[PDB]
């Protein structure tokens, strides 16, 4: 019964609006926005770069997300980085899987 | 009638989803057992590891009567019925086996004979001992067995209450009275059913690929099958060894090979057995 | 007379892209008569060894092995042996080496544990344990890096793989990086990389620092604007 | 034809609470007239030998005889001598064991690390590790006791001590334990003990629990504005 206007995945916002149906009377029925936004609370500022510090200031521009480095990982997409590896004198750069269940071989 | 009477709804606490974990549980990973020497090679299911006892964990000390003892296990049984069926509703599979396995596991926790090293199990055992009175070890074990055998009716009726809130008009199934079957045989049956379903799936894939078409994808299918059988062989070895050690003590298990014990009774597809011979 | 054959770890298979078998013979007299060709399952050989040193720190003989076997042969698991021609042994010694066949492949889980608050109260050194759980077989390769560039191998020490206490066939690996306490307090990101065959991308990475690993406080600036929306 | 003698490590004397001085014969089959004794400098052959073994095709006929002595006598470097007289060789087989001399005694600084947050997200099991480091000898015997009663040795594995890179004379040892994650959620103290000679009391306990590692304060700053 609620219309999901905007569902951005990185900001993990859920812009959805619902109307409570009133009784038999002139219309004063309440229109609501059922916005339910979720914080990671432990992710870093550069989501692709693992070597970033903790992000504390989360800026949620609600008008902007309707239509910028993004907050939480999405299981559909891959956020991957390259890490150096050494067996000796040689240095080899190998792509790594930052999050499971997203880039698993399917 | 083969149904349950209208049971009043009691407050139940939420439980974490069984499919919340991305790994979907690990059969191989076993956390705690009573002893891995006398009970070697037994595998704990994800269902037992995810067995949500939050309702009894809150009031395991404030409880002082057997009427509340029956009522509290009804509350957690309803939560398990909601959790198991919702998990299998997404999976589109029959949840009766999970319901009865969870009931039997809960009953063995009530006994204290459940093949687990939980202090929660010890706490519930001590609470039930102080409910009925303190006696010697064998006497209190036998009294707890008798009490659970007498009072399992309400718990099992709550389980089909959770079952019939969804199935509705279709008749309720029968108890099947497997409560005499211990924990490890039931875990063997659950493991066999799970691994037989996965063998059905993987064998269907490897047939549909290799038998019709050596394609690289077919070679990958054979490699996946090889990896899975290599993963599952030590589990079979340990469980069969356990069956051989505890072989002689029941009549139903007098059949010599463990695979035919799995095959001849219940909860199996009669397809594969992973014998080393 | 000491002889050892070291299987090539999966890091040697992956990073070097070449399978190099070494059957080292050390702590013995020097005769310089070493000519060893790695025998395959059949009688033929692939390649001879290279770079034999006729000196040792304790004035003895140190030998090494070298070969280039295709990776598909190792996937097949054919048995390989190293036989010695060097003249001190009256009879050649054979060390049968091969990849085990039938072993399970469980993906390892890389887990980072921050230093305890009791140790951080000392203010000299901070120890971080890279604890790996549930990999099969034992051969696991682990690295430590700071902010993207690697550390020296002396800074971090990793233990030999050991059987899991309760799991039947799994193994656990435990590695420690010892650093000064003030570096941990500055917030430098300390990361651990584990290489194994059963991983999806063969490399998975985890990062821990002061703000991530058991932080004392959660500082969050929860700002929002334009609640009217469009 | 060598009688190996095993010196009782600190783990053995700690677990069994008593001293065992043993003489194990290697590469020798079973013959009669076995004569073994444990003797010090001035000489006290005042103990008996029990549990004589049986022949083995590997010729490792033990002929083990355990000696019970005071705890401090072994720590005093008494340098006991095991002399074995047998039918094959009339000359006694003198093999000796003693407490190591000149080893520095640096006490361990045991650190108990709670399970990571990524342990508990999957809700599978809790992997508590017990970090023992700073001990200059390598005699480490670690147990786990919950609510007083010790846990089974199968739950926890104590790895062998390994050299410390930064500290040349010190060794480090880690002893992990795998326990169910819901039991961690309930809240119960897990205590790891370390046994070492250099400790002032040879016992040091650390306690881990659900509330040992927690955020002391939350600094949420909710800012809602209708302007841009
Ligand atoms: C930090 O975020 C920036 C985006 O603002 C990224 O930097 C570049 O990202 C592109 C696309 O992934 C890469 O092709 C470039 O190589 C990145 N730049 C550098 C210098 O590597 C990236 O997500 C983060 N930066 C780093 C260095 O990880
Ligand atoms: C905590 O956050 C506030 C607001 O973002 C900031 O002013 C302050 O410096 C932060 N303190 C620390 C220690 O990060
Ligand atoms: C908590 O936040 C306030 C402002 O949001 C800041 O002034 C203060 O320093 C923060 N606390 C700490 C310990 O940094």
């Amino acid at each position: 019964e609620r219309i999901v206007l905007v569902d951005n995945k990185c900001k993990c916002a859920r812009i959805t609006s619902r109307i409570i149906r009133s009784s038999e009377d002139p219309n004063e029925d309440i229109v609501e926005r059922n916005i339910r936004i979720i914080v990671p609370l432990n992710n870093r500022e550069n989501i692709s770069d693992p070597t970033s510090p903790l992000r504390t200031r989360f800026v949620y521009h609600l008008s902007d997300l309707c239509k910028e480095t993004c907050y939480t990982y999405d299981r559909n997409k891959c956020y991957t980085a390259v890490v150096p590896l050494v067996y000796g004198g040689e240095t080899k750069m190998v792509e790594t899987a930052l999050t499971p269940d997203a880039c698993y071989p399917d | 009638p083969d149904e349950n009477f209208c049971k009043g709804i009691k407050n139940v606490l939420s439980c974490p989803p069984k499919n919340s974990t991305g790994r979907n549980g690990d059969w191989i990973s076993v956390a705690v057992k009573e002893s891995s020497t006398t009970n070697k090679g037994v595998l704990v299911p994800p269902r037992r590891k995810k067995l949500c006892l939050r309702n009894i964990n809150q009031v395991w000390h404030r409880i002082k009567d057997e009427k509340n003892f029956k009522e509290e296990f009804v509350k957690v049984a309803l939560g398990e019925s909601n959790a198991l069926m919702k998990h299998y509703k997404e999976k589109n599979l029959n949840a009766l086996t999970a319901i009865k396995y969870g009931f039997s596991d809960m009953g063995d926790i009530i006994k204290g004979t459940d093949l687990i090293d939980y202090q929660i199990t010890k706490n519930i055992n001590r609470a039930l001992d102080k409910i009925l009175g303190n006696e010697t070890s064998n006497d209190k074990i036998k009294k707890r067995v008798d009490w659970w055998e007498a009072n399992k009716s309400a718990f099992w009726d709550a389980f089909m209450c959770g079952y019939k809130v969804h199935i509705g008009n279709k008749p309720c199934p029968e108890h099947d009275n497997m409560d005499r079957i211990p924990q490890y045989l039931r875990w063997f049956r659950e493991w066999g059913t799970y691994v037989c379903s996965e063998y059905k799936n993987k064998f269907e894939n490897v047939i549909e690929l290799c038998n019709v078409r050596k394609e690289d994808k077919c070679k990958g299918a054979l490699k996946h099958y090889e990896e899975w059988v290599n993963r599952r062989r030590p589990e079979w070895k340990g469980q069969c060894d356990k069956f051989e050690k505890e072989k002689s003590k029941y009549e139903d298990t007098k059949s010599r090979t463990a695979e035919i014990y799995l095959k001849e009774i219940c909860s199996e597809c009669d397809c594969k057995y992973k014998d080393l011979d | 007379i000491r002889v050892f054959a070291i299987p090539p770890s999966f890091a040697s298979i992956f990073l070097t892209k070449s399978t190099k078998l070494t059957c080292l013979v050390t702590d013995l007299t020097t005769y310089d008569s070493v000519t060893i060709s790695w025998t395959r399952q059949n009688g033929e050989a692939v390649k001879t060894h290279t770079n034999i040193s006729e000196s040792h720190p304790n004035a003895t003989f140190s030998a090494v092995g070298e070969a280039s076997i295709c990776e598909d042969d190792w996937n097949s698991g054919e048995r390989f042996t190293c036989t010695v021609t060097h003249t001190d042994l009256p009879s050649p010694l054979k060390q049968t080496i091969s990849r085990p066949k039938g072993v399970a492949l469980h993906r390892p889980d890389v887990y980072l544990l921050p230093p305890a608050r009791e140790q951080l109260n000392l203010r000299e050194s901070a120890t971080i344990t890279c604890l790996v759980t549930g990999f099969s077989p034992a051969d696991v390769f682990v690295q430590w890096m700071q902010r993207g560039q690697p550390l020296s191998p002396e800074k971090y020490v990793t233990s030999a793989p050991m059987p899991e206490p309760q799991a039947p066939g799994r193994y656990f690996a435990h590695s420690i990086l010892t650093v000064s306490e003030e570096e941990w307090n500055t917030g430098e990101t300390y990361t651990c990389v584990v290489a194994h065959e059963a991983l999806p991308n063969r490399v998975t990475e985890r990062t821990v620092d002061k703000s991530t690993g058991k932080p004392t406080l959660y500082n969050v600036s929860l700002v929002m604007s334009d609640t009217a929306g469009t």
